[PDB]
RNA sequence: CAGGCGGUAGGGGAGCGUUCCCGAUGCCGAUGAAGGCCGACCCGCGAGGCGGCUGGAGGUAAGGGAAGUGCGAAUGCCGG
RNA sequence: AGUGAGGGCGCGAGCGAUAACGUCCGCGUCCGAGCGCGGGAACAACCGAGACCGCCAGCUAAGGCCCCCAAGUCUGGGCUA
RNA sequence: AGUACCGUGAGGGAAAGGUGAAAAGAACCCCGGGAGGGGAGUGAAAUAGAGCCUGAAACCGUGGGCUUACAAGCAGUCACGGCCCCGCAAGGGGUUGUGGCGUGCCUAUUGAAGCAUGAGCCGGCGACUCACGGUCGUGGGCGAGCUUAAGCCGUUGAGG
């Protein structure tokens, strides 16, 4: 039957990251940024949780390390599709490696979009989370 | 002022065009307009003689 | 209705004429006047005059606080066109139809 | 003799005028392609009322999963639960209740976990 | 309507004016000739005298059995002028809500038997199934003649 | 109150309202007629419990009338493939006015 | 040789005609009499800043 | 109860308006003919009534008969 | 009354180089002409399946259940890394 | 209209029907060079005003409602949420942002999204008939059944 979505229901949450492992932690973080889990869960949003994770870096590698290259081919074509390996990957942009997992499953242009918006982390150690002064739910 | 043709009499098959929705009437080009084609009988005439 | 500023069969032109009124409406005779008058390009007087009758119809048989007559609602209309034909190599018929313009602009009181 | 079908078609067509709601500029008054665009819309609503079923299928699917699991165990589990479940096993509401009567779900649950065993 | 003024040709059915067509003032367009022509004609219809009269008969029969005025006799009109004829009517009981086929050689009968309503002016041993069943009631004079004619129909 | 019994496919979860549902045109042969739906999903304002027993205990009933009918909407059968024909949505039930219990 | 394909609707036509658009004429009052004067100019009345040398006849 | 019901070519059935012929003009009508402009009652549809606005005079069927007829569509035909 | 030429897949012979989304014939299915749904990413003919019309109903094919997206990141025993 | 107009000639060969019931069809005043524009009178109407009846589609225009600058789609459209609308509520309207799923129609194709094609937009025209022969059906008269050419009566012209 019916059952229409509430109203401005805001919830954030702090994720460890560190120590946890690559992909799987992603699957999680992932669906986590639901839109389906708390009532009136669906198209127009719902949870997804304004979720933020730290120690984003210090993640455990799927035992692969090297042999996993992200790309950035803005490329003025016949340029470079810039191949890069997880190592340096993180070295400068770890929060991002995870990122690629994240987007990895995050879908829908405008929507998913907005979700990455409510999806933030910092391979910073945590202090970043601190910067995100607000509530600090957790797992 | 009433006695409409009894049973069926009145126009029975002056079916117009080819089909309510659609329409076209027959085969392929071989029977176009100026197409009153190989009339009565081709090989049948062979018989004839 | 109010101060009617409109007229028929004068072969000026659509778009352009529309531009003029575009800029002149809003304000009143005072301002839109100054613009219609000292701003360059055709239409100038066609427009201005249409203004004039508008205003006359106005303080004449509508009257209203003359001074505050300001163009209220307005813009233009083009009727038929002269269908002229020119030459364009290996003969061929090159056609054109100049716009015989009519203006639908009204002066409103406020 | 005569036959100015006019009367007729002017009509058939305005009919069409309406047929055409006020679609995307041009496929709007688009007589022809208007009509077309319509045939489209037609087969469309087709597909539409057709599958809205599965649409809900999912709808609830998740709403509920949401709750059953939120609680203790997903579909294989919970579902199977209402399954073993006796003179009581309904669906087009599991959601509903999960929602409306928090208790309602909490226990439909309780028993259900047991329902399985 | 071509033959004579068939406009021989005008479009360079060549291959550039993009357009097809060799003949102007051609069927398929602008007020020219039209498809399966409205040919002057006529509907003959030699419908077997057999049942033809058989019926004229049958119609006469029912129409009459419901309302039959086989006059053989009648007289009210200076030999048969309108006004007086009318009186007659009132006599023969013929009023508004009634249309009758006056049929027979009593030419004074036809003579006064005009008037759009009530009466239809048929002074001839000229009959017909239609006029028959269509005319409320049959009213006719030289019925010696008639009934006998119908009989002639009956056995040739 | 909001109780659940359901019919012909789960037409239920309600209270006293003209909640029109499915065509059980049987007692319909009479205007506001009455009839019961065997519960299953017994639950009303605090007391919440079992659809088994719903399958086997109290029933509810209504006093109903009216119908509804063809609800407009059309559907045209065409395929790009080269064709198209279509018709109107014919649907209804004499509708129910709810009788508690 | 290169005649487009159709016309992205009045829509487009506008897109263009549109960014186009018609602005208005600069003016303040006669440094001398009144009315509208565009920056450096005189006219059929005042006509000056130092010697009308213009208007009336 | 069967029991079936994607389905062009193609074959069969059954309805739809459409302008005329009887219309056995019934009349209807200046408190409008008609075409038009708009509309959440009728039709399984082709169509229907009906309501509201225009619009200046027609129009027409109870039942049946007669057909230059119903059309994207043919680099179509004529005019915008 | 209509096609009087069609293609694909599987098996069986031609042929072709035992090549081709090749072409020859046959048994079957096929796809057109319904073959509009599932589907395998999306794909006329590969496995499932015949749609007269509904349902803010439930059981299933094939084939699926970390996520993007419905469905165990089931359990059990291994073997690669 | 056999005239316009193309062709050397031969020759080809348009378009345009209606103001109103009757002219009472516009004195006169007002912006203006003029047209043309506001008034007065016309009148039953002048959104009946001189190309002037009925006077729709197309296209361009003036105002109002919703809508729109991190957006990738014929179309759409199922859903829903935000607006605004008639609303007694039921709710009915229009409008859409979020999302699900969606290769446009014709022709000729084994085969089409078409990058194969037709397709510029509106409107009116635009194509399985007629005469007989027949031929099979089947609705109707008698089994021997039916009648051309004609002579005759014929507002209706009546059929014989």
């Amino acid at each position: 039957k019916t059952y229409v979505p509430k109203q401005v229901e805001p919830r954030w949450v702090l994720i460890d990251a560190e120590g946890k492992t690559l992909g799987r932690l992603a699957t999680k973080i992932a669906t986590l940024l639901r839109g389906k889990h708390r009532p009136d869960w669906t198209p127009n949003v719902a949870m997804g949780d304004f979720v933020v994770v730290v120690n984003a870096d210090k993640i455990r590698v799927t035992g692969k390390k090297l042999e996993q290259k992200i790309y950035t081919r803005y490329s003025g074509y016949p340029g470079g599709l810039k191949k890069i390996p997880l190592e340096k990957m993180l070295a400068t942009h770890p929060e991002r490696v995870l990122e690629h997992a994240v987007k990895g499953m995050l879908p829908k242009g405008p929507l998913g979009r907005r979700l990455f918006k409510r999806l933030k982390v910092y391979a910073g150690p945590d202090h970043p989370h601190q910067a995100q002064r607000p509530e600090k739910l957790e797992v | 002022l009433r006695p409409n043709p009894g049973a069926n009499k009145r126009r029975k098959r002056v079916g117009r065009g080819p089909g309510s929705g659609h329409g076209k009437t027959a085969t392929r080009g071989h029977k176009g307009q100026k197409s009153r084609s190989g009339g009565l009988k081709d090989p049948r005439r062979f018989e004839g003689g | 209705m109010e101060a009617k500023a409109i007229a028929r069969y004068v072969r000026i032109s659509p778009r352009k004429v529309r531009l003029v009124v575009d800029l002149i409406r809003g304000k009143s005779l005072e301002e839109a006047r100054n613009i219609l008058r000292y701003t360059n390009k055709r239409g100038a007087y066609f427009v201005a005059k249409v203004l004039e009758s508008a205003a006359a119809n106005a303080v004449n048989n509508h009257d209203m606080l003359e001074d505050r007559l300001y163009v209220k609602a307005a813009y233009v209309d083009e009727g038929p066109a002269l269908k002229r034909v020119l030459p364009r190599a290996r003969g061929r018929a090159d056609i054109i139809k100049k716009r015989t313009s009519h203006i639908t602009v009204i002066l409103g009181e406020k | 003799p005569r036959a100015k079908t006019g009367v007729v078609r002017r009509r058939k067509h305005k009919k069409i005028l309406k047929l055409a709601k006020g679609y995307w500029g041009l496929r709007s008054k688009s007589f022809r392609k208007a009509r077309e665009t319509l045939f489209a819309a037609g087969n469309y609503a087709y597909a539409h009322r057709k599958r809205r079923k599965r649409d809900f299928r999912r709808l609830w699917i998740v709403r509920i999963n949401a709750a059953c699991r939120q609680h203790g165990l997903n579909y294989s589990t919970f579902i199977h639960g209402l399954k073993k479940a006796g003179i009581e096993v309904d669906r087009k509401n599991l959601a509903d209740l999960a929602v409306r009567e928090p208790q309602v779900f909490a226990e439909l649950v309780e028993r259900a976990k047991a329902a399985q065993g | 309507g071509e033959v004579a003024y068939s406009g021989r040709k005008i479009w360079p059915q060549k291959h550039t004016g993009r357009a097809r067509h060799g003949d102007i003032g051609a069927p398929i367009f602008v007020g020219g000739g039209v498809v399966f022509g409205p040919k002057p004609r006529d509907y003959s219809y030699t419908l077997p005298k057999k049942v033809r009269k058989k019926g004229l008969a049958m119609a006469v029969a029912d129409r009459a059995r419901e309302g039959k005025l086989l006059l053989v006799e009648a007289f009210a009109g200076v030999n048969g002028k309108t006004k007086e004829f009318l009186a007659w009517a009132k006599e023969a009981g013929l009023d508004g809500s009634e249309s009758v086929l006056l049929v027979t050689g009593n030419e004074l009968v036809r003579r006064a038997a005009r008037n759009l309503p009530w009466v239809v002016t048929l002074a001839p041993e000229g009959l017909n199934v239609y006029d028959i069943v269509r005319t409320e009631r049959l009213v006719m004079d030289l019925d010696a003649w008639e009934v006998f004619q119908n009989r002639i129909g009956g056995e040739a | 109150m909001f109780a659940i019994v359901k019919t012909g496919g789960k037409q239920y979860r309600v209270e006293p309202g003209l909640k029109l549902r499915v065509e059980k045109l049987d007692a319909e042969p009479g205007a506001t007629v009455e009839l019961p739906v065997l519960l299953l999903g017994g639950e009303k304002t605090v007391v919440g419990t079992p659809v088994v027993e719903g399958a086997s205990v109290v029933a509810e009933v209504l006093g109903h009338g009216r119908g509804k009918k063809i609800l407009v909407s059309k559907f045209k059968a065409k395929v790009q493939y080269r064709r198209k024909k279509g018709h109107r949505q014919p649907y209804t039930e004499l509708l129910i006015k709810e009788i508690r219990g | 040789h290169p005649v487009p394909k159709k016309k992205t609707s009045k829509a487009r036509r506008d897109a263009r005609r549109s960014h186009h658009a018609l602005t208005p004429p600069t003016l303040v009052p006669c440094p001398e009499c009144k009315a509208m004067k565009p920056p450096h100019t005189v006219c059929p009345e005042c006509g000056y800043y130092a010697g009308r040398k213009v208007l009336e006849v």
